[PDB]
């Protein structure tokens, strides 16, 4: 409480780190002030992040493949490079779809060149096209194929571009080569940008002649939603059912189809800001399709989110807007009238990906939960901005937080909840502090719309009031 | 919708039919997916021979591999070490993987740390991110060693790891005398217990190479332990029983059992017990070594009787009736000590269950996968046990250790119609167990799926994976499981039973028509 | 027919067109069986809370029991004393009941004879098979000890076990001081656990009510403990383990561990370890006694506190984590021993077991049955994993022991949907998890035709059995199993768990349809 308070314990974590390290880090620590929009309230972001301080952030393959490129179903990607980003990346992500897995969707399997010592000395660029071959072989179905740059693809500078463009035109696939090497960038974050990118110029363009797809002046689509635990499905039924037609879900249950019939929708959905924005910005820019950001995490975010929508349209929809409103009301109302008492108060803190730490906010205060701090492992300060309207005045603020940093932090700050990714879970289980994954719902239901708002609420009770939380002291002790 | 008081998660809910509804006119409007007929087709065709061949005709596509780069092991290696703090130099995304990786396994924190290098890193060549890495990584974390490994983008760029330490050393980034052993861990060649050999051996190299002059033999009155690559709690904690249990004054090197679980008492443990510095620089007076898993250990080996000048026994993996026989019997010729009668009983104690249970076992036919030793000595048992082990994958094996795997297999008749396959990913053992269909599988998590696909095609072609290895990330805690020693022996003897009997309550579950065969008594 | 290297036995050969075909036709033709319909219908019915309460209005018909007669209990008691022989005065059609009986769960030889009374020893009074029965007894299996049970017939003949004895010693049957302790166990009286008392109570009683005089509490400097019917021999261990984990002096009483585990190497050892008679005697000059089980020890607490004039603590069955913890400390209390590192982090470990699981356990409903104390502790265990015991029977539970439990189930939130039925046996639970269905049940072998009855309705109303207790028949080696301490929960928490999975990959084990949710990680 009180930013004098919460300025005392930065700067007393920052103490550890040698000069160098105190000074960069100093910029990523920021306590939270409402009005404020820019850096400016001492919050610089998606920067380099300092070696050896254990952050949590990932590569730009993780940014692709992990999950833009990954996650669409009837397409098959491969993990170019050697065997263990494509393995340790092996159906991690709970990026949910439809499909037969082997012969038409190919999400939970992981296709690898598996580079060995003569493929980098020679360059397997050779071996990338064999590989195509065998896939086109023993996966007929596939839709196309994506090729995702691990770090050694990018250093020893194998034309993939051009394999890429040249079975493509032999087997009349779409091969899309995607330059996410690991070490490019800083993080997950421009593995986005680069994976939107590829889009662009390899999937997009392709059905811009054709006119054949029947459009609606109703046709929107999903970007940004990857479908985690079936976040996308709970949040298109409610566009659907106010009038809407979900023409394409970007990365959710996607195919390449979908994909390519985006350029024909009225209007662009964006949830996820940091990934998509990109792809959104083109499409209007080129396609001249307007595009919106939106919130479903919570009954208050979500009915917001789909009036703003519905206004985007005529009265027939907005009409049906309220009667979605109507019919879902006395659900979530008896969620929170279950829930809320038993997390009233309850303070909580967070850090996840860029977008989350500061959607999921409006959710946990419909539950009257308080998020006492936040941060993002990849955003940039377009979402601060964005976050400081979302955080209470004198929350705490992080941006690429070091573990030790997390640790400290909540030793003082001593939420009731704290929500973060895997590398993160058990160690605050450890300290005795209600921990809940989020970033794959700790393997839990949707949390978007309303139906998975009923979810979301009863996991938080469901750990927060766990049992297990009062027996961490042995009695002999004390 | 959602009933308050019964709220539906994904499984139930998606199920609905408005829910169903919705994805059919998804389908149906722009998925524009294959008719069901096509899908129908194609599947039934992965599943014949003509497939399978074409699937093995493979050179250059790798589906589902059975394994994982260098680096992970080098971690796994380091975590062994008493207040140790793996340092992977390199791309910092590899680190995150692998961390999750093994978190997802044990169910546990996992601290590694990465010196971030990005592409001016790796353009210039990082050794700053060395310098700044160590000094950061010692004073955030405090810890009392770093072991350094490696990425295929530092191991490209050739990053001499040993000058950017010295220099990092020289410059005053970190105390001279601060223990940095290093290792290079190429993901690009071997796997990933070659990285927790190449990790190891750095390891040993770091504190024995130079003091070599004052180590003798046998003075120190211990006998080395190597574990290697183990992912199992009871495997680490089962053979210092034993060696405790027969009074074997022992030493095992790279111990990361209890740092694989800290208790939850309130309190955040970073670092655990583990190897000791003094132990590995004690290490060469020891009376010999033995290596848990040879075949993954081959650098070290070297080391050690070059260098240690140790003759390391060639002793299989302890895995099953004879081979822990051999085992107990080698340390006991070492260390002098007899087999106490309490080993004597637990043996006697497997054997009768073998013989309580060896109706049942005797030619069930079984898949399998996992690291080379791990197999090699599962197959071993498997045949121990009367079973069949038709489909012998090991995808990180090679030549030399498929022709011992053979001669195993023509040493009984159970083996008579095995087949081992190196440099086989899953994708390959999925036609193996369609064509040649066994009864169950035994291998890690990924066979889930291969069992999702058999079921799909009928429920007599259905083959139940039987979750044994690394990783396993659908089942909870049982990584503190066994396999190694009679004890181990025990458990997947009571596993592999119970798992048949399972099959079979289900096969004969059917009121009328096959309940027939419910036995209460089996 | 058969095709030779294909065998087929009863279950697939039976599905054979000719053989469905011959059975058809039997049925047809000579079973006059209920038409399918009615078949169907009256399954139906059963399943209706119509049904149930019929099923519950029940006043004499017992169906499917849930306990045995209490000679059974005697002679599991008997087994756990050195070379002590069970011997059950009466109808020796018992004996050979019980040794199958055991047979069957341990898989293990079970020693035990009966003096075979017949038609005129049931009307003349079997004296003499006593005094025949004893000296041949000793003669041909040369034990130390015999243990004399009864059978009903026995019971109802008012046969004087005592007068027998005594007469068999005086008259040279047998050594006078060769100990022959006995005991009264009328089959219609209690269940087998009363047995398992009064046998042990005799045993108690015989080698002290007269030696009394020199006995002096806390002489022995050790703490004896009952386990009274443990049927699980991880269950005998791990308290002996935690208890030398301590350094407590003990002295458990009644200790088959070794009878029921002997090993299979070549030679069979009728007797084992057990309790030495030098214990029992001794016994008295313990600092106190703690009974394992206490409420089926009744008598024997009498006996210890009136006799032995031992203040026996008022500790629960030492199952999950919040009993555990009060029985260590008490026996800390009692001997003094601090609680050692060992077991505190051992109770941090269970912890961080529960706290990486209570996701997928908070929530579960379960259906239960097995002896009073093993329910009653499982209870416990359950509620403190944030699961809900809805349905907990216990045919041989009382009173009282309903009332406990109901506190217990009224100390926690989720105890709110749960009933204690007392009295009631698995026909009556059928009807329970059908109308009130929960997620698994947990028992004995015998639910397994519950699951049976239950899937026979619909996949849907499938509720799984989960084997933890006794009798497990069709289960190779689950007795080595462990319930009691952190150690038997830590098991019973991870079956749980990897149950529920299981049953979870199973619903999402249809490809397109279900397998969206079958995720890898869990
Ligand atoms: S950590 Fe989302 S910007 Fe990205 S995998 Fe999670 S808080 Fe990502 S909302 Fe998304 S589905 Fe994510 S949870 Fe943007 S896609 S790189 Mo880790
Ligand atoms: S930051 Fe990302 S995961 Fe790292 S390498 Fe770069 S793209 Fe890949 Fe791949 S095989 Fe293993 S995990 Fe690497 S050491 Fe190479
Ligand atoms: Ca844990
Ligand atoms: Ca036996």
């Amino acid at each position: 409480m009180s930013r004098e308070e919460v300025e005392s314990l930065i700067q007393e974590v920052l103490e550890v780190y040698p000069e160098k390290a105190r000074k960069d880090r100093n910029k990523h620590l920021a306590v939270n002030d409402p009005a404020v929009t820019q850096s400016k309230k001492c919050i610089i972001s998606n920067k380099k992040s300092q070696p050896g301080l254990m952050t949590i952030r990932g590569c730009a393959y993780a940014g692709s493949k992990g999950v833009v490129w990954g996650p669409i179903k009837d397409m098959i990607h491969i993990s170019h490079g050697p065997v263990g980003c494509g393995q340790y990346s092996r159906a991690g992500r709970r990026n949910y779809y439809i499909g037969t897995t082997g012969v038409n969707a190919f999400v939970t399997m992981n296709f690898t060149s598996d580079f060995q010592e003569k493929d980098i000395v020679f360059g397997g660029d050779k071996k990338l096209a064999k590989l195509i071959d065998e896939v086109e072989t023993l996966f007929p179905l596939n839709k196309g194929i994506s090729v995702q740059s691990e770090c050694p693809i990018g250093l020893i500078g194998d034309d993939i571009e051009s394999v890429s463009k040249v079975k493509g035109a032999e087997l009349s696939k779409t091969i899309v080569p995607v330059r996410c090497e690991g070490f490019r960038g800083v993080s997950q974050s421009l593995g986005h940008h680069i994976a939107n990118d590829a889009v662009r110029d390899w999937v997009l363009g392709k059905r811009d002649e054709d006119t054949t797809f029947a459009s609606t002046p109703y046709d929107v689509a999903i970007i940004g939603d990857y479908n985690i635990g079936g976040d996308a499905w709970s949040s298109r039924i409610l566009l659907e059912e106010m009038g809407l037609r979900c023409v394409a879900q970007w990365s959710g249950d996607g195919s390449i189809s979908e994909i390519e019939l985006t350029p024909k929708v009225k209007l662009n959905l964006v949830h996820c800001y940091r990934s998509m924005n990109y792809i959104s910005r083109h499409m209007e820019e080129k396609y001249g399709i307007p595009w919106m950001e939106y919130n479903f995490f919570g009954p208050t975010k979500t009915i917001e989110s789909l009036r703003a929508i519905a206004a985007k349209f005529d009265e027939s929809i907005q009409k049906k807007c309220e009667e979605v409103i109507a019919k879902y009301k006395p659900e979530w109302e008896a969620v929170v009238a279950k829930y809320r008492p038993r997390l009233e108060g309850k303070r909580v803190m967070l850090y996840i990906g860029g977008l989350r730490p500061r959607h999921v906010i409006g959710a946990y205060e419909d539950l009257g939960m308080e998020v006492v701090g936040t941060g993002y492992e990849f955003a940039h300060n377009d979402d601060y901005d964005r976050t400081m309207k979302e955080m209470g005045d004198s929350t705490l603020l992080y941006d690429d937080v070091t573990g030790y940093e997390f640790e400290e932090f909540v030793k003082r700050i001593k939420p009731d909840l704290i929500g973060s990714g895997i590398k993160e879970k058990f160690i605050f289980q450890k300290m005795g502090i209600p921990f809940r994954e989020m970033h794959s719902w700790d393997y839990s239901g949707p949390y978007h719309g309303f139906d998975g708002f009923a979810i979301f609420a009863r996991d938080m009770d469901m750990t927060l009031n766990n049992p297990c939380w009062k027996k961490l002291q042995a009695p002999w002790e004390a | 919708s959602q009933q308050v008081d019964k709220i539906k998660a994904s499984y139930p809910l998606f199920l609905d039919q408005d829910y169903k509804d919705m994805l059919a006119k998804k389908r149906d409007g722009f998925e524009e997916k294959y008719p069901q007929d096509k899908i129908d087709e194609v599947f039934q065709w992965t599943t014949t021979k003509e497939y399978q061949e074409l699937n093995f005709q493979r050179e250059a596509l790798t589906v589902n591999p059975a394994k994982a780069c260098q680096p992970l092991g080098a971690v796994l290696c380091a975590l062994g070490f008493e207040k140790t703090m793996p340092y992977v130099h390199g791309s910092q995304g590899c680190v995150a993987y692998f961390r999750s990786y093994f978190n997802r396994h044990f169910r546990e924190p996992v601290s590694c740390v990465s010196d971030s290098m990005t592409e001016d890193a790796a353009v210039f060549g990082g050794q700053q991110n060395m310098k700044d890495g160590l000094q950061n990584c010692k004073a955030t974390y405090k810890p009392d060693m770093i072991a350094v490994s490696t990425t295929c983008m530092a191991e490209v760029i050739g990053d001499d790891l040993n000058a950017f330490i010295n220099n990092s050393k020289k410059e005053g980034f970190i105390p001279d005398e601060f223990p940095v052993p290093f290792a290079h861990t190429p993901s690009f060649v071997g796997s990933h217990v070659t990285g927790w050999d190449n990790m190891f051996e750095g390891i040993a190299r770091y504190f024995t190479l130079k003091s070599m002059d004052d180590k003798v033999v046998g003075s120190n009155k211990k006998i080395n332990i190597v574990p290697g690559f183990e992912t199992y709690l009871g495997n680490f904690r089962v053979i210092k029983r034993m060696l405790s249990e027969m009074g074997v004054g022992y030493s095992l090197l790279s111990d990361p059992e209890e740092v694989l679980d800290t208790p939850a008492d309130g309190q955040f443990r970073m670092y655990a017990g583990g190897t000791t510095q003094e132990e590995m620089k004690d290490a060469p007076n020891a009376l010999n070594t033995v290596l848990l898993q040879p075949w993954h250990l081959e650098k070290t080996k070297k080391f050690v009787e070059g260098t240690w000048k140790h003759e390391v026994p060639k002793l299989n993996i302890p895995m099953g009736l004879d081979w822990t026989d051999e085992f107990l019997m080698k340390v006991s010729e070492i260390s002098g000590q007899p087999i106490p009668a309490s080993l004597t009983k637990e043996r006697g104690r497997l054997v009768d269950m073998m013989t309580d249970s060896h109706t049942w076992l005797h030619g069930k036919r079984f898949a399998l996968w996992g690291d080379p030793d791990f197999v090699m000595g599962l197959v071993k048992f498997l045949l121990e046990l009367g079973c069949e082990p038709v489909h012998i994958l090991c995808h990180n094996g090679n030549k030399r250790w498929k022709k011992a795997v053979d001669a195993i297999l023509a040493a009984s008749p159970y083996g008579k119609n095995a087949t081992v396959y190196i440099g086989k990913d899953l994708w390959h053992l999925r036609s193996l167990v369609f064509t040649d269909k066994p009864d169950f599988m035994i291998g890690n998590s990924y066979g889930k799926f291969i069992q999702r696909d058999t079921l799909h095609k009928g429920k007599e072609f259905e083959v139940p994976l039987i979750r044994i290895g690394f990783p396993i990330f659908d089942r909870h805690h049982l990584h503190r499981s066994t396999t190694l020693g009679y004890e181990g022996a025990m458990q997947i003897l009571t596993t592999l039973v119970n798992s048949i009997l399972e099959r079979l309550d289900e096969e004969t579950r059917g009121m009328q028509a096959t309940d027939y065969n419910h036995d209460l008594v089996r």
